[PDB]
Formats: C-alpha cells, sequence, structure tokens
C-alpha cells in the first residue's frame, strides 16, 4: 500500500448491514410476492408462496 | 385521479367519503417541492452538476 503509496478506502456498507439487508430480503420474498401493491405485508408460509 | 387510486388497491368507498382530504393532502405534497428548491434536492444538485 505504501511502497508507491496510496489507500484502499472500506466500503460503506459494512458485513453486518449486508447480512441484515440480505436477511430482510430473505424474509420479504415469500410477503411481497402474493398480489401487487406495495403497502400490505403478507408474510405467507414459504411452501404456500 | 380516482381512477387511478382504483387501481392500485383502495377501494371506492373511502374514495367516496374523504374527497376533501385526499385532495387537501394532494395540495400539500404539490405545494411542498415549491418551497422545497435548495441544496437538499438531490435532482437540483445535479442539475448544477
Amino acid at each position: 500500500q505504501y511502497v508507491a503509496g496510496y489507500k484502499v478506502l472500506p466500503p460503506l456498507m459494512d458485513v453486518n448491514m449486508e447480512a441484515a439487508y440480505t436477511s430482510s430480503l430473505l424474509g420479504s420474498i415469500a410477503g411481497v410476492g402474493w398480489t401487487a401493491g406495495l403497502s400490505s405485508f403478507a408474510a405467507i408460509p414459504f411452501a404456500q408462496s | 385521479i380516482f381512477y387511478r387510486l382504483n387501481g392500485v388497491g383502495i377501494t371506492q368507498q373511502v374514495l367516496s367519503e374523504n374527497q376533501k382530504l385526499i385532495a387537501n393532502k394532494f395540495n400539500q405534497a404539490l405545494g411542498a417541492m415549491q418551497t422545497g428548491f435548495t441544496t437538499t434536492n438531490e435532482a437540483f444538485q445535479k442539475v448544477q452538476d
């Protein structure tokens, strides 16, 4: 990093943050995908989805 | 506007009973950006950019 001189910036999202966001997507794919209209949440058991 | 709101999963009954409140909310929303033009608008910043 310094034998030439440059710094690698870490990303804005931390590892726990992608973990939480992907967890939210994995929990919400069953919910949103039942009928159009994103206002409600419809977290059906998955096999029914 | 009534038909478009009907299409997104809102029943006719609340539309037929609450015309004035949704009209006032629409007026407030379409007046919000009139006083909104400052640095906080991302689109305004991109136009300036």
